[PDB]
């Protein structure tokens, strides 16, 4: 399960365990350096943490600020109009945090 | 030196209007004198320069047989003060002497520009003299006065009065058919190979006017001369055998520099319902809005109904809102005017919202018409909108649009269509009755609509029969019109690149082995398969859900229903 | 008299005027019998001092056409009525003689912008000129030329069909043009073998013909001054005078050119060699620029619409301008650059209307590659932001002009930005800059090419190994490598200079020779990279690579296979 030894070894490693960590129904080399971001849109305050991912051998499973931000905005504020501005804010915040 | 209607080209509706206005009173003076009618006194033709307006006046005067007179504004203003007055008075007196007569004042604005523009006393004096002469036309006999001007507001407003230059005709810009007419007229005295098709040239030469097309024909002829005459010293036999080809016309079109590219074009769009299949309910709604009140006014009069002033579209970007507006304009054979978002943004930034008056004036002058506002949300979006600054939803340009719509009489049959990707930030003051009052959602194309779009996109391309647009449309679900057009363009690009690379390789092969047919005469379907690798969905399910939520929210209040009379 | 050999720096425009007004003049019979009409007025405009009147004189004389000159200031000097009389007399004389050519120098003096003409006599004279112009048809083979700083200077009434309708943008002469002019102006001057006018032409950037004449005069004057006192005793001894490269260099130092504030329009000398690598981007640029001009028939056959423009987004100093210049050079198309300060000036001064001038100039020089160096300048100036939306004034005018462009003119727009996000989304729609090309940091091969191009003028010892330098400089941008190269030269100059003072010490202490440092050396580059820092951090490349990956991953609709 999340943050536990899996059936596949981690090529990236850098865990001490050396095994890939399961996440969101997928196998990943390591664990997230999660950090909190506050999503506010038109008088709607929401608290959420983004589980950032790096050090992936495949190079495709690494966290992408654009995808992460769009997914978060859709999940928390689906179908909202002009959410592009919120996505810009969230992506900027995530970029600057790292 | 004597011109006739045959020579006049480019304008047909305007020519018919001028004919009905002028020819009947001139050719039957007794009829109007006997009948209790007011014959026209001053007709003001305006349009971009170089549309052969003086030629139009000469042709009308000659065909009607009325004495014709010409007055060039710069020529009149060149004379010393006092001599200009003498020239104008003499011109009008001679026109009266040979009644019936027509007086043409070319470049009128040079004589009577904006009132504030004139500085010296002589300019005001001559303008006042022109006004006095204009009102002394009743005592004369059927002396119509025609004038040419760039725009209605380009002259002194005092002239545009009753008894003065009140009647108006807008020559505007020739359309595709008019452009072909002009091209045929000008090429009447040239040798053209069977390779050229003047119809295609007329289609290509967008934004030109009559003078520009004449220059293009001259340029093509001289290009042919250069290509062939240079081979000769000079030989007259070559000139006799000279014949221009489509290559010369294309090259000349390359060096064209049209003078009416920035003008506003009004013309019945060539788009048709087949270009965008599907959306039968929207088709019916647009019909009921735009066609019935022009094809069946008696029904509205009998049942006492007020036709809707306009409608508002709203949906995902690039789904064919402009396509639908143009199609409905085509159905009713009504002129279509498009006001892109950049125009509204320019009006807002320059604080020149007063230009909205001219747009509605032009739309009215070409009734019936479909005035199209591509992005009413542009100005609101420029200020954030969803949250924006502390200001409200009202602004300058939208307020002027509201004023003009309120001041628009429905008897003129001008229908306003608005489009927006952000319906929420649209000013609520424009969604009330008496304004844009019905909201039509333009969803993403379904399977049949996508098939129709793909077929329409490739109508101008050579496509192999092995392709199956049905399957391609079936696979692409949720793709907008823009996405399908992008797919077609990508396939075309791949075909062009393959053709050019193969041609270069063939040239090298000939170089190495200098001892044929087109390797890729048409777009093979493997190009389409390769192109689809670059496909994208511009809209996303999030946007789809957003629009569906908007529609449902509008639909909630409609719960009243299942009514039942006792 | 003056002939074509007396004209330099306007070969293209001069050829255009030849093609325009040779056949109408040397073969009037062909024009007379045929229904085609010749030009009735040609408007030559450009910065003052390019010898436009000389061009008119050469065209008239070489074709034997009668030539007439009218000076705007001279006509305006006359009293009220005499100006009209003189203009009428001039046009009458032009008509009377053989196929004539009237050149009205400084036309705007006669007929400037109406808003600048407040008196009545000005209006009268402008009306007189217009009345004479449209009457040329009654005259036989009478072309009229005029000179003006810019099209928006004269009364727009003159620029009309029948009146002035054809135009020829003379513009500033280019390096080749400057060399031609210099070869013209040094014809009667005795110059030593040391001077090479090629270097002078390649150095006198922003000069016009008058400036080059002044430069040659100043160089000769310094030569005379150097050899003055010897010859005041004698007069004819000056015959043995040969201007040296020192004279020309000094004249260049005291130059004060007049065209430094113009927009240079010429084929860039850059090439793909100057920036290696990025073969895919080279292919894309070729497809989007070269093909529509080198193979229009393919586009006509397949019914395709050439793309209007492309957008570049990437880290600062990675060579976007280099790529734009290289593509413009491959197709021999002109290149116009609009730096970020220009956009910022238009925004601050509320002069967005000047964008029309840029596009008109670009169209006039078709095929051309209009390059907007920083589209995000205005967006950044607002914060990147205030409470408003992305839309603004200058970008809006750019959008208007782009939408109002004709795809057949071959003008190809290009834009650059270090922030692909803050760019107005309204500009990336189809029919606009719809292609986004990521310009990554140069790879090893491109770094080697950049280093070689940078040191293509400096004397570098063969002992150096540019390949090694590129190998150990991964992650650097074009600006960083250029900085490294400039530092190496500076250290050599510092080392070189002190050696001369050491020679002076030798002269003084021991009054009783070879170059100390003849070329840049291994040691200099070893010390020059003492101040080498990667301008773009690994944290910043994240954003660009990540936008590129985000755009790419959206292409999930692949593997589509027909039945």
């Amino acid at each position: 399960l999340d943050g536990d030894r899996t059936n596949s070894r981690s090529t990236g490693g850098k865990c001490g365990c050396g095994f890939k960590h399961f996440w969101d129904g997928k196998e990943y080399d390591n664990l997230p350096e999660a950090f909190p971001i506050t999503l506010e849109w038109g008088g709607r305050v929401v608290r959420e943490t983004v589980y950032w991912f790096q050090y992936e051998s495949d190079s495709s499973l690494n966290s992408n600020v654009y995808d992460v931000a769009m997914k978060l905005v859709t999940k928390h504020f689906p179908g909202e109009f002009g959410s592009e501005i919120l996505v810009q804010k969230v992506v900027h915040t995530i970029l600057h945090q790292t | 030196n004597e011109v006739g209607y045959d020579d006049i080209g480019g304008c047909r509706k305007q020519l018919a209007q001028i004919k009905e206005m002028v020819e009947l009173p001139l050719r039957h003076p007794a009829l109007f004198k006997a009948i209790g009618v007011k014959p026209p006194r001053g007709i003001l033709l305006y349009g971009p320069p170089g549309t052969g307006k003086t030629l139009i006046a000469r042709a009308v005067a000659n065909e009607t047989g009325a004495f014709f007179f010409l007055i060039n504004g710069p020529e009149i203003m060149s004379k010393l003060a006092g001599e200009s007055e003498s020239n104008l008075r003499k011109a009008f007196e001679e026109a009266e002497k040979n009644a019936p007569a027509i007086i043409f004042i070319d470049e009128l604005d040079a004589i009577a520009p904006k009132r504030e523009k004139t500085h010296g006393e002589v300019e005001r004096r001559i303008v006042s003299q022109l006004l006095t002469l204009m009102d002394g036309l009743k005592q004369r006999a059927h002396v119509i006065v025609m004038a040419a001007t760039n725009r209605p507001n380009s002259i002194d407003p005092a002239l545009r009065r009753f008894g003065r230059f009140d009647r108006e005709v807008d020559i505007g810009i020739p359309d595709a058919t008019g452009r072909l007419e002009i091209l045929q007229i000008h090429t009447k005295n040239m040798k053209l190979a069977d390779d050229v098709d003047l119809e295609q040239v007329a289609n290509e030469t967008h934004g030109h006017v009559g003078a520009d097309l004449a220059a293009l024909c001259s340029e093509a002829a001289l290009q042919a001369i250069r290509k062939k005459m240079d081979l000769i010293t000079i030989d007259a036999e070559v000139m006799n055998s000279l014949a221009v080809t489509m290559d010369d016309f294309r090259w000349a079109l390359s060096q064209s520099n049209p003078s009416a590219l920035r003008e506003t074009v009004v013309e019945v769009p060539q788009v048709t319902w087949e270009d965008i299949g599907g959306l039968e309910d929207v088709k019916r709604e647009l019909q009921e809005l735009v066609q019935y009140p022009v094809e069946h006014p008696d029904k509205f009069l009998k049942f006492g109904m007020t036709p809707s002033k306009g409608v508002l579209f709203y949906g995902p970007p690039g789904c064919g809102k402009t396509l639908l507006a143009k199609a409905i304009a085509n159905e009713c054979q009504a002129n279509f005017i498009s006001i892109k978002g950049p125009e509204l943004l320019t009006m807002w930034f320059g604080e020149s919202e007063a230009n909205v008056r001219e747009i509605f004036d032009k739309a009215r002058q070409a009734a019936p018409c479909v005035l199209f506002f591509d992005e009413l949300d542009s100005i609101a979006k420029a200020r954030g909108g969803n949250i924006g600054d502390g200001g409200g939803a009202a602004d300058r340009v939208i307020n002027q649009i509201l004023t003009e719509m309120d001041g628009m009489s429905t008897k003129k049959n001008v229908f306003i269509i608005g489009a927006t990707n952000r319906p929420d930030i649209i000013d609520p003051a424009i969604l009330r009755p008496g304004r844009l009052d019905q909201l039509i959602y333009i969803p993403l194309p379904d399977e049949k609509s996508r098939v129709a779009i793909l077929k329409a996109n490739l109508r101008k391309s050579p496509v192999a029969k092995d392709v199956d647009l049905e399957f391609l449309a079936k696979m692409t679900n949720g793709f907008s019109g823009a996405d399908l057009t992008e797919i077609c363009q990508r396939a075309c690009k791949l075909a062009i690149r393959e053709s050019i690379e193969s041609e270069i390789r063939r040239e090298r092969e000939r170089q190495t082995n200098p001892s044929e047919d087109d390797p890729v005469p048409e777009i093979r379907r493997d190009h389409f398969e390769e192109a689809m690798r670059f496909a994208r969905r511009s809209v996303s399910d999030n946007d789809i859900r957003k629009y569906e939520m908007f529609a449902q929210t509008l639909q909630q209040s409609r719960g009243f229903g299942s009514f039942r009379f006792p």
